[PDB]
């Protein structure tokens, strides 16, 4: 039958991976398009990190449903309010620039 | 004369309104075998025959004496008493369990995931059984080493944070090793679907490798670095 | 009598129980390679926490990144203590970004016997410290 | 009284013992389609044969050429002709399907190069009926053999729908008009006493090295079905042959495997001189164990005993390569460092005779059921059954062979099933007990629980352990043998001072302690004044006062000018002990030894002969 536990954890390594690929090449290269796959990647890694803790802690049926939302509805938002920063505004890697050069 | 203090976890059930309180004794180690257990077995002698616990062969294979002595788990037929007498040796069951009596945990869930995960042999064709030996090379058989030796004492179980939080749906080091112990059984024919077993969010994969589990294994073994041997096959199976 | 029974009639006669719970984390032995479990959730908590603050008030919050900024540099950029807000933002960075990367290591098969847990946790502390010293040098 | 809730229970079959001995029964009536209950006062995997190291007997032939006849030879010749023929033929036949049986449940044998099972040589074993050297056929994983004994049954038994009741004492039979019913229980959990009733029952209850002070098992080896059977009035088998195994540690008196001697390991007195060579030239240290034990002791006594007290022998393996210590014996390595803090590659361990194994027991037929004497003839208990260490078909006779017990325990709890499955059907006339049925083993448990006396629990048992230790020993002699009896009785006598502090329902350990003691008592009665009623040497039981072997012929010589001694002039038979439980008296009895085969044709009786390694 269906193997997606093993598939999810797998992915979760993935994206890990992938974010700590990311973090240096954002560095030496910083454009756009190095802003939104940060943008996906954290949010992403982000949200399956926090889904762990709250599937460890959290105990109960609706009550669990629930945080899953509440966690569901987080991300999405992180995740446009990111994007919308990096359409609309200075963009991920030029604002740690100017945060750091201070 | 030399005099160590002991202090141990209690409860009586059957006492009105008692609640879970340390009782101190002290032992002349002069006159006492160079274990926990034979202290135990001492002031339950000698001091008081309330002291009750589990224990029976004496040498650390039968796994029965297991406690939480002086914040890690082990078994204590088979560590040492410190003979440094301005320590006081501070005794509990094992951490998050329901306590029976003092020191006596039901271990009823423990036994029952072990049995969730068919720990036996498994035949496709079951008809030719008991007729011929099965053939396993000396290096098929090596692979079943640091993984046949468990005990099921629950040490380790019973040190996994997650297995405290979780100790329902998540099967722990203790079982979890043994399913990867029948996993690479070159004799059995069941990987597969010994794998599919575990494809939830909890049987497996609430563990987030903490390896308390391996750090505190009585006999040496390594329950974690197995799970992430079972995490590997997970990730790759094919079916 | 089967595995789920068992499970089943176990939780039934504990709960309706007068039986105590073993004491767990006030009595376990505090080692290093569980401090820097739980530190790695900690951070990972951290972490997302900023980053939730961040975008969302890219949605929620008035005026540019600019804007923001010109009001920090308006609180009196103190040197020392400029360079404390960036230590401060780091250290979990690259403590989890290391603690992260040994993680990955442990899903190899590698690393996982108590000596390579030992050494290679303190080594992991030693990168997070002179990483998160040299990037808020930056 | 009705303090007790008593709950009442119905099966088609009982097993009391969950070693392995008690698996296999339990999950062989299971199979054959019996509702079996199991009782158990220990989670199965605990009991004793975990402990279990050296291995189990079987002529697979995996290393040389061997024969399962070869393999009997051997094990009459080791029961010193107190051995029934007719159960060594049954169980050295089966040995090889049942090693094959659970190599194939899943047992993590030990290899070869030809993927078959690894077998070692072991103390006592030969080829070509004792003329052809040394034999290897004891199977084994690495020297942890029984604790994968047990586990892998364990885990087979898991298969099937057998219900077990865990940590439960058992405290009588259900006995009527002679019939066995049953049996009565504690539930050690919540203080409840549960009636089993059955048509059969099987008793699979282990030994009663804990008679001793200084023995090899565990804490929990208290012989509570050989004191069941007793207080039915039944009687016990050959109590007073009592094994001490050769090499067991100096400190804790844990085993160290007859393996390190079957690998190549050295005994070593205190001059250096390997003495096994002096005692026994043919087989070495790799004789039987009473001789190697017997050997052992006698080199104490004459100074030659090694460390500061004098006091024991050398077991050295630090000639062997370590990579052989490593794989054949990691289990005696690891226990060696452990308790005595001694690294086996570089120094000997030290090592003593102990009690190790009680060949004595419960007598049975070679099918499993219990007999009783009637009439100085033996007939068959309806409904009872016994296996494994606390029976006694004498398979090992007057010594027991290394690995045979392992062996035993698989070949006789499927008897005792197959026993059951053909000669009843599931489903059958349950025979009902009356409703007050066990009311006195509830009596002494109360009284036990309540006792307010003058002598704790633990006094009374080390006075028992200490007087079993100075007075039945390796070597005995009549008068020791006497004064250790009325010692013994005495200390019968000083159970109606006992005092209990525990009051409580719920794990009363205090309590069930105090029922272990009185059945540690009743297997040490019948030991003891059983001990000082032979007058002879014979197997395991040595007397200084009586060095001969007394058979029927001088068997030295050939027997046919010769007259035959009379049953009741000679020792070749089964000792029969009972106990009144009232006063703790012993009488005692005889039996004959059973010489035929199951069949001549294919296994011939070996006749006694003068008997050296
Ligand atoms: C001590 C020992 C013995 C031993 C050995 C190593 C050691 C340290 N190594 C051996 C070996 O390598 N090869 C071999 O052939 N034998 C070896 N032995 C001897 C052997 O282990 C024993 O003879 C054998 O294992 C006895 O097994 P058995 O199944 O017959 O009995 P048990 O395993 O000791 O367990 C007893 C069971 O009975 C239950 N019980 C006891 N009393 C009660 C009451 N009161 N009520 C309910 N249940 C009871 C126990 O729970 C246990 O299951
Ligand atoms: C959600 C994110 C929220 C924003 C706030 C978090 C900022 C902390 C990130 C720490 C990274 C240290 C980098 C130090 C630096 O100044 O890089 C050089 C930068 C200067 O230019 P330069 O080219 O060096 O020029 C300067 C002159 N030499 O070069 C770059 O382009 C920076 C790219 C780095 C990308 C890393 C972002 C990862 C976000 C982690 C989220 C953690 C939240 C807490
Ligand atoms: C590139 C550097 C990073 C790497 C290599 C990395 C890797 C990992 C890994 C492998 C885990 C799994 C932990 C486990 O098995 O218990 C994890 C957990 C987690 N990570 Fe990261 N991560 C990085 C940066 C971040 C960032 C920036 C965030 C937040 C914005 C984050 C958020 C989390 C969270 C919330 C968890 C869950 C905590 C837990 O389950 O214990 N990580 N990380
Ligand atoms: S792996 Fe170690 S700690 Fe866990 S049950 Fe087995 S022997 Fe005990
Ligand atoms: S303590 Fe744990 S969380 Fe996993 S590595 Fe060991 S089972
Ligand atoms: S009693 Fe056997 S493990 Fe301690």
């Amino acid at each position: 039958s269906s193997k997606a536990a093993s598939l999810h954890w797998t992915g979760e390594r993935v994206v890990s991976v992938l974010l700590l690929g990311l973090l240096p090449a954002a560095y030496l290269n910083p454009c756009s398009a190095m802003d939104y796959s940060l943008a996906a990647a954290l949010t992403l890694h982000g949200h399956w990190g926090i889904g762990q803790v709250v599937t460890d802690y959290v105990r109960g049926d609706a009550l669990q449903k629930a945080a899953k939302a509440g966690l569901l509805a987080l991300s999405a938002f992180t995740f446009a309010g990111l994007c919308y920063f990096n359409y609309h505004d200075v963009g991920i890697c030029k604002a740690v620039a100017m945060l750091w050069k201070l | 004369p030399r005099i160590k203090k002991f202090a141990i976890y209690r409860w009586d059930p059957d006492k009105t309104g008692d609640k879970p309180h340390m009782q101190t004794y002290e032992i002349d180690l002069n006159n006492c075998g160079p274990m926990v257990l034979d202290a135990l077995i001492k002031i339950k002698n000698e001091i008081d025959s309330t002291l009750t616990f589990r224990r029976s062969c004496r040498e650390g294979i039968c796994g029965s004496c297991a406690m939480n002595i002086n914040g890690g788990n082990t078994l204590a037929c088979t560590r040492r008493i410190d003979t440094n007498l301005d320590k006081v040796s501070k005794i509990y069951p094992l951490p998050h369990m329901y306590v029976i009596k003092d020191l006596v945990p039901d271990l009823s869930n423990f036994y029952a995931q072990y049995k969730s995960i068919e720990p036996y042999l498994k035949k496709k064709d079951e008809s030719q059984e008991g007729k011929q030996q099965y053939l396993q090379s000396i290096e098929e058989r090596e692979k079943l080493d640091g993984l046949y030796e468990c005990i099921l004492c629950a040490c380790c179980s019973t040190s996994c944070p997650s297995y405290w939080w979780n100790g329902d749906k998540y099967l722990g080091p203790a079982v979890l090793m043994q399913a990867y112990r029948w996993m690479i059984d070159s004799r059995d024919d069941f990987t597969e679907e010994r794998l599919a077993k575990l494809q939830d969010p909890f049987s497996l994969y609430r563990c987030h490798t903490i390896m308390n589990c391996t750090g505190t294994c009585p006999k040496g073994l390594n329950p974690g670095k197995a799970i992430a041997e079972i995490k590997k096959m997970m990730a790759t199976y094919k079916e | 009598t089967t595995a789920k029974e068992e499970m089943e009639r176990f939780w039934n006669k504990n709960l309706g129980s007068n039986r105590p719970l073993s004491p767990h984390i006030t009595i376990y032995r505090w080692s290093l390679p569980m401090a820097m479990s739980i530190c790695h959730r900690g951070t990972g908590i951290a972490l997302s926490a900023g980053v939730s603050l961040f975008g969302l008030s890219a949605l929620l919050l008035p005026g540019n990144f600019e804007s923001h900024l010109e009001l920090v540099k308006s609180l009196c950029l103190g040197p020392t203590l400029i360079y404390t807000a960036k230590f401060g933002i780091v250290f979990p960075l690259m403590y989890h970004t290391w603690n992260g990367i040994r993680h990955l290591i442990w899903d190899l098969g590698k690393g996982l016997t108590i000596p390579q847990l030992t050494q290679s946790g303190v080594v992991v502390l030693i990168l997070t410290v002179l990483s998160s010293v040299g990037l808020a040098a930056m | 009284s009705t303090q007790y809730p008593v709950v009442d229970h119905e099966f088609d079959a009982v097993v009391v013992g969950a070693g392995g001995a008690g698996l296999r029964a339990a999950f062989g009536l299971s199979e054959a389609g019996f509702n079996t209950a199991c009782v158990t006062k220990l989670f199965p995997t605990r009991s004793h044969t975990v402990a279990a190291q050296g291995g189990i007997n079987a002529a697979l032939g995996n290393m040389e050429e061997d024969n399962w006849r070869w393999h009997f030879y051997d094990t009459v010749k080791g029961s010193d002709w107190l051995g029934d023929q007719d159960a060594i033929h049954y169980m050295t036949e089966q040995a090889p399907a049942s090693v094959v049986e659970l190599e194939n449940y899943g047992m993590p044998f030990s290899r070869t190069e030809d993927g078959k099972i690894y077998q070692r040589a072991f103390g006592g074993q030969s080829l070509k009926f004792g003329k052809g050297g040394q034999a290897h056929r004891c199977c084994c994983v690495a020297d942890r053999t029984g604790h994968s004994l047990l586990h892998t049954l364990y885990g087979r038994s898991l298969r099937y729908d057998t219900s077990y009741f865990v940590e439960y004492f058992a405290l009588d039979l259900l006995m009527e008009n002679g019939e066995c019913r049953g049996v009565i229980a504690l539930c050690i959990e919540d203080g409840s006493i549960h009636r089993i009733r059955a048509r059969n029952t099987v008793v699979a209850t282990g030994g009663y090295g804990r008679t001793y002070f200084s023995c090899t098992s565990a804490h929990t080896s208290t012989g509570d079905g050989t004191a069941m059977v007793t207080r039915a009035g039944l009687p016990c088998q050959d109590l007073e042959f009592v094994q001490f195994h050769p090499t067991g540690i100096y400190g804790a008196g844990c085993l160290i495997t007859e393996g390190c001697r079957g690998e190549g390991g050295i005994l070593i007195n205190s001059q250096g001189e390997r003495f096994m060579e002096r005692y026994a030239p043919v087989a070495k240290d790799l004789a039987s164990r009473d001789v190697v034990s017997r050997s052992m002791t006698l080199e104490i006594r004459e100074g030659r005993g090694c460390g500061p007290e004098k006091d024991h022998v050398y077991l050295q393996l630090h000639h062997l390569p370590p990579e052989q210590l490593a794989v054949r014996l990691p289990g005696i390595s690891e226990t060696a460092m452990i308790f005595a803090g001694v690294d086996v590659t570089k120094e000997p361990i030290p090592v003593l005779p102990t009690v190790h194994y009680n060949m004595g027991g419960i007598p049975t037929n070679y099918k499993g059921q219990v007999l009783r004497h009637v009439n100085g003839q033996d007939q068959v208990v309806p409904g009872l059954y016994a296996c494994g260490e606390a029976a006694c078909a004498s398979v090992h006779g007057a010594n027991r062979l290394g690995a045979n017990s392992l062996l035993d325990l698989v070949v006789f709890g499927r008897a005792c099933a197959l026993s059951i499955a053909e000669s009843c059907r599931p489903g059958d006339k349950v025979p009902s007990i009356k409703p007050n049925a066990g009311e006195e083993s509830v009596m002494n448990l109360d009284k036990l629980r309540f006792a307010n006396g003058t002598i704790r629990t633990s006094e009374l048992r080390l006075s028992m352990q200490k007087s079993m230790q100075s007075h039945a020993a390796v070597f005995r002699v009549g008068s020791v043998l006497q004064e250790g009896c009325e010692k013994i009785l005495r200390l019968y006598g000083d159970l109606q001072h006992l005092k209990t502090f525990d009051r409580g329902m719920v794990w009363n350990t205090d309590l069930v302690e105090t029922l272990e003691l009185q059945n540690l008592m009743l297997c040490a009665l019948q030991t003891i004044y059983g001990a000082e009623a032979r007058k002879e040497s014979r197997g395991a039981h040595a007397r200084e006062d009586f060095k001969e072997r007394v058979d029927e012929y001088d068997y030295s010589k050939p027997i046919q000018g010769q007259q035959k001694k009379p049953f009741q002039e000679h020792w070749r038979k089964h000792t029969l002990s009972y106990v009144d439980v009232k006063t703790g008296k012993v009488s005692l009895e005889y039996r004959p030894v059973i010489d035929k085969t199951l069949n001549e044709a294919d296994c011939a009786t070996v006749p006694p002969a003068i008997r050296s390694y």
